[PDB]
């Protein structure tokens, strides 16, 4: 147990991180990609921001 | 309601005629490279301000 | 500022569902097994297909 509990909290740890990257945190999408490609870079800024 | 449509924004934007244009969540000249489920157009007449 | 004006107002939804309405842009011939930057029906990015 001393040997897979490390395992695992690494292993959710990094879990967590690549979830985080669904997350909005206020923007109107994620996914940088998309938001990046129907707005306009003077007012993506704030989004991407 | 419109679709199944090729959507060509690039030629109705550019014309003079129109007094107000304004896109929120699209920038109002990249629409030409997004395709879309389905377009509702909805029209009316009201006053000026 | 009291002249009636006409307003049409084109809503466009985005969910995970196909979409119908696309811009004129013309389809291409597709290349598998390289890295490229791909735009289907509106969802883009770069990768090998």
């Amino acid at each position: 147990g001393k040997l897979q509990d490390v395992v695992n909290q690494n292993a959710q740890a990094l879990n967590t991180l690549v979830k985080q990257l669904s997350s909005n945190f206020g923007a109107i999408s994620s996914v940088l990609n998309d938001i990046l490609s129907r707005l306009d870079p003077p007012e993506a800024e704030v989004q991407i921001d | 309601r419109i679709s199944n449509c090729v959507a060509d924004y690039s030629v109705l934007y550019n014309s003079a005629s129109f007094s107000t244009f304004k896109c929120y969540g699209v920038s109002p000249t990249k629409l030409n490279d997004l395709c879309f489920t389905n377009v509702y157009a909805d029209s009316f007449v009201i006053r000026g301000d | 500022g009291y002249q009636p004006y006409r307003v049409v107002v084109l809503s466009f939804e985005l969910l995970h569902a196909p979409a119908t309405v696309c811009g004129p842009k013309k389809s291409t011939n597709l290349v598998k097994n390289k890295c490229v930057n791909f735009n289907f029906n509106g969802l883009t990015g770069t990768g090998v297909l």
